[PDB]
């Protein structure tokens, strides 16, 4: 029942920033992998 | 000694005396648990014993049955179930017979009942429990303590057992709870307990809520309880209304108009914080439920069908009355601000942002007038509320409608950046940050950009409270500036952008802000570093000079750290030291992806060593390890095959990371690093594979590890196969069996915490097969020899994918990867695969679904796979 993390920039602490950092990486791995497979198969 | 005498010693403020007593207890449990459990219960059940001994006795029991570690809890439960049913009975009687006999407030027996029940109930091993608690509560001659205790016990049971297993006892349990909540109950304490027990039990009361008879009965007792004089019952009953609103939104139209509206609105107006927060929460929750429903409606719309549930737009209809109430509450700030405290003021701000994203444009005409009337008010409380309210409505309304209102408001906003009140400056900084993020054109203007920058640059010197928001404002201004510049540069990054003229000034200031001695307040230092990372990343090419200078600065500070184990005095010193470590690595992760592949080569060696030592000595705190490993991945990405030079010295650290398993995020980083090493080193990673594979297999065969690691490992398996190709035949059998077992996985089609987890373990399997299939097929000519090894498994893969097409859970992510697999299978086995695909119909609709999907990749691959299957038909 507490949404402090939604108040201004309170929710942007270190745990949350690390979590986002990992998100950017995981999605960045896909782009590399998805684009590498797409060039093996020969598609759009 | 005497057991009671030992129990009383567990409260001695003497370390050795506690140890002596604690050890005596631990070994009595080891020697004969059943008898130990029996003798403690006897102590707990006797009113003649001292308060101290009884409470201590209850503590020893609870700690024998439950734990915080789900793995240890399960172990204690079965250990308890293994006990002679004659022994357990004795304890159950003594424990249940204790209810009501305690003078001690928080009942010690309550926890025991729950501890035991959590083990017995799921196996109808204690059929006398429920009827007794019910009896205890309902009996008109039961004492207050008797009632409170029992209600407490019911509450512990509902909070600790899987709702899935009390679903058949919900009936009797609600009877006991509602009886305790009735208005005519003398004790407010009994009322409190019953009402808290109700909150814990709503999860398994779906069947009851479906009967209007019982529904009405529950809703009346609760609404009635929010009218109780004891503020504690008021608040708990309010909380029940919030959770009921979530769980049973669909049944609420009966009670909204006639009562919920009045109750919740009246609560928001309470001067009692506890109460005001519950009323505000109720509506923030309605907003959340309705925004989800709006998504369900929007989604169903594209599938050409009606949604499973429909909103009643309660927020839109309450909007008129909530806003005046919400904006006035923004007026209740706490001058002496504690940024870890949740009060009505903060809650009103958030509720306002929710109503805005929920009711979009409808809110503006209700909020602007309060903003206009008070933006110039001499009372800072009102001036602040006006800027806050303004910043709160920036997301949701149509940008075309806001832009003008934000343009005409810039002059006053800039003025507000220099307001004498700190509170006001704090808000104005956040509001500027939100404009840069949502309505950038109003900031990246030839009129306001300049005075805005000077205000933000000066703000970095202000109190932490202000400078922090200024850091975030800058980070979002940098993003908007980058986007507005490379809109069309015909190449990668833009040549320049509006922040170029003062890029050096900004980076210099952020670096200064980073070393402020008060940087620990309001997460200033972190924000300053996070803001610098975003400014560097989102920079124009002509800013590369300052970026190089900046990178040199980062490396320097990087070492100042390695040699900073001196100052670490108090425990908080070891923590803030760790933080810095992370920030620097994270800031490294950013520079490396911005530097010329040539620049990154001179830094590589010096940094690899810095990341090398930072891991060894600093074994404590995985957060550092996580950013240290992520930094390493970042380096590996830049260097490439060149990274090989270090692999020999980094092997041990790579292992450690994989062994950890106790800190899932440090292990997820390790696994993530393994995979990068594959795309980098390629076949050159063959020698290090036995180790990693051995370690990866162990992690999987260790059910204690956080479930979020398994799919990452499965995924990396597909990458390792691609990296070593044929040399993978060495692990094929093991991996396919593992993949075979994981692919059969399945949770409950209700728990969305799993329904989204299965689509993560599924995509990883598909991605593992795809990798394996591609790895063994070589690189060019017809299907290579190796892939034939997998030929016999082709059948299940298709079945797996077939079942996936079934469960209407999916995810455009799963659909895409499956489609890519069908395709690669057609290219690996040929004509055969066709007979197997037209057999499993569900695969045809899945590919069909892909062809639709607004996920370009889901389309591309589904469109591609279809083309491939089509070619097999028209082949032989």
């Amino acid at each position: 029942a507490a949404r402090l993390h939604r108040f201004k920039n309170k929710g942007k602490d270190s745990t949350e920033m690390r979590r986002r950092r990992i998100e950017v990486n995981v999605e960045l791995r896909k782009a590399k992998k998805d684009d590498q497979m797409l060039k093996r198969r020969n598609v759009s | 000694m005497e057991l009671i005498t030992i129990l009383e010693k567990t409260v001695s403020p003497d370390r050795l005396e506690l140890e002596a007593a604690q050890k005596f207890l631990e070994r009595a449990a080891v020697e004969n648990l059943p008898t130990f459990l029996v003798e403690l219960s006897r102590v707990l059940a006797n009113p003649g014993n001292s308060q101290v001994a009884r409470v201590a006795a209850g503590l020893q029991i609870k700690n024998s049955l439950t734990s915080k570690d789900p793995d240890i809890k399960a172990q204690y439960q079965q250990r308890w179930l293994a006990i002679d049913a004659n022994a357990r009975r004795e304890v159950k009687n003594y424990v249940l017979h204790t209810l009501g006999t305690e003078t001690y407030r928080p009942s010690s027996a309550s926890q025991c009942v729950a501890g035991i029940a959590c083990a017995e109930i799921p196996v109808n091993q204690w059929p006398e429990l429920i009827p007794q608690l019910v009896a205890n509560v309902t009996n008109p001659n039961s004492t207050e303590h008797m009632k409170e205790s029992t209600l407490e016990a019911i509450g512990y049971i509902c909070q600790d057992i899987d709702p899935e297993q009390l679903q058949d006892k919900s009936n009797e349990i609600l009877t006991a709870i509602i009886q305790g909540m009735r208005k005519e109950e003398p004790s407010n304490n009994v009322k409190l307990a019953a009402t808290n027990a109700l909150l814990n039990s709503l999860e398994f009361t779906k069947a009851n809520f479906d009967k209007e008879s019982e529904r009405h009965f529950i809703m009346q007792v609760v609404c009635e309880a929010t009218q109780c004089p004891d503020t504690r019952v008021r608040v708990a009953a309010l909380q029940n209304l919030v959770k009921i609103m979530s769980l049973y939104y669909q049944y609420m139209e009966t009670y909204m108009g006639p009562a919920l509206f009045a109750i919740t609105i009246e609560a928001m107006k309470s001067d009692i914080d506890e109460v005001a927060l519950q009323g505000i929460e109720f509506w923030s929750n309605v907003c959340d439920e309705e925004m989800d429903l709006a998504i369900e409606a929007s989604e169903a719309a594209e599938q050409g069908r009606p949604p499973e549930h429909t909103s009643k737009f309660y927020a839109k209809g309450a909007l008129q009355y909530l806003v005046p109430i919400l904006t006035q509450t923004l007026t209740k700030q706490d001058e002496n601000d504690d940024d870890d405290d949740w009060n009505p003021c903060k809650a009103a701000g958030v509720c306002l942002m929710l109503l805005a994203t929920c009711c979009e444009d409808d809110i503006v005409p209700h909020v602007l007038p309060f903003i206009k009337e008070h933006i110039k008010n001499p009372d800072w409380r009102y001036r602040d509320a006006a800027v806050m309210a303004f910043g709160c409505i920036l997301e949701g309304p149509e940008p075309s409608q806001l832009k003008p209102l934000v343009i005409q408001a810039m002059p006053t906003l800039i003025e507000l950046m220099k307001d004498p009140s700190v509170v006001v400056r704090d808000t104005a900084a956040w509001t500027v940050g939100r404009i840069c993020e949502l309505l950038p054109e109003a900031a990246i203007n030839d009129v306001y950009l300049a005075p805005l920058l000077q205000c933000l640059i000066e703000g970095l010197s202000a109190e932490p409270r202000v400078a922090s928001n200024v850091c975030w404002a800058f980070s979002s201004l940098a993003e908007a500036a980058y986007e507005a510049a490379d809109v069309a540069d015909d190449q990668e990054e833009p040549a320049t952008y509006c922040l170029s003229s003062s890029f050096e000034l900004i980076v210099q200031k952020l670096l200064e802000t980073t070393d402020r001695p008060d940087g620990h307040q309001n997460n200033l230092r972190s924000s300053a570093y996070e803001s610098l990372m975003e400014i560097v990343k989102n920079s124009a090419k002509d800013c590369y000079p300052a970026v190089q200078k900046t990178t040199l600065v980062i490396m320097e500070r990087l070492q100042q750290v390695l040699q900073m184990e001196s100052h670490i005095q108090s425990t908080s010193d070891r923590i803030q030291f760790n933080d810095l470590q992370s920030l620097l690595c994270a800031t490294l992760q950013n520079v490396l992806r911005k530097v010329q592949h040539q620049d990154a080569l001179q830094i590589s060696d010096v940094v690899m060593a810095s990341l090398l030592r930072m891991f060894q000595s600093t074994a404590g705190s995985g957060g550092v390890q996580e950013d240290a490993l992520m930094a390493v991945s970042t380096l590996v990405e830049v260097l490439g095959g060149e990274f090989l030079k270090y692999m020999e010295a980094f092997k041990p650290f790579l292992g450690i990371g994989l062994k950890n398993y106790a800190e899932y995020q440090v292990c997820l980083a390790a696994v993530g690093l393994v995979g990068d090493l594959c795309r980098a080193l390629q076949s050159n990673i063959i020698p290090f594979c036995d180790e990693v594979m051995q370690l990866l297999l162990e992690n999987l065969g260790n059910e204690n590890v956080h479930r979020s690691v398994k799919p990452q490992i499965l995924s990396v398996f597909g990458d390792i196969a691609l990296a070593i190709g044929g040399e993978f035949k060495k692990y094929l059998e093991v991996v396919l069996n593992t993949l075979q077992q994981a692919s059969q996985a399945q949770v409950d089609k209700s728990d969305y915490d799993m329904v989204d987890y299965l689509n993560e373990l599924r995509e990883s399997c598909l991605e593992a097969y795809t990798g394996i299939v591609q790895g063994l097929k070589g690189d060019q000519e017809n299907v290579h020899p190796d892939v034939m090894l997998v030929q016999p498994r082709v059948e299940f893969i298709l079945s797996f994918i077939d079942h996936i097409a079934g469960d209407e859970d999916h995810t455009d992510g799963v659909v895409a990867c499956a489609a890519g697999l069908i395709g690669d299978l057609c290219t690996a086995f040929g004509k055969d695969v066709l007979k197997l695909v037209e057999a499993r119909p569900m695969i045809h609709e899945l590919l069909t679904e892909g062809r639709r999907s607004k996920t370009n990749k889901a389309k591309t691959l589904a469109r591609w796979a279809t083309k491939e299957l089509r070619k097999l038909k028209n082949q032989a």
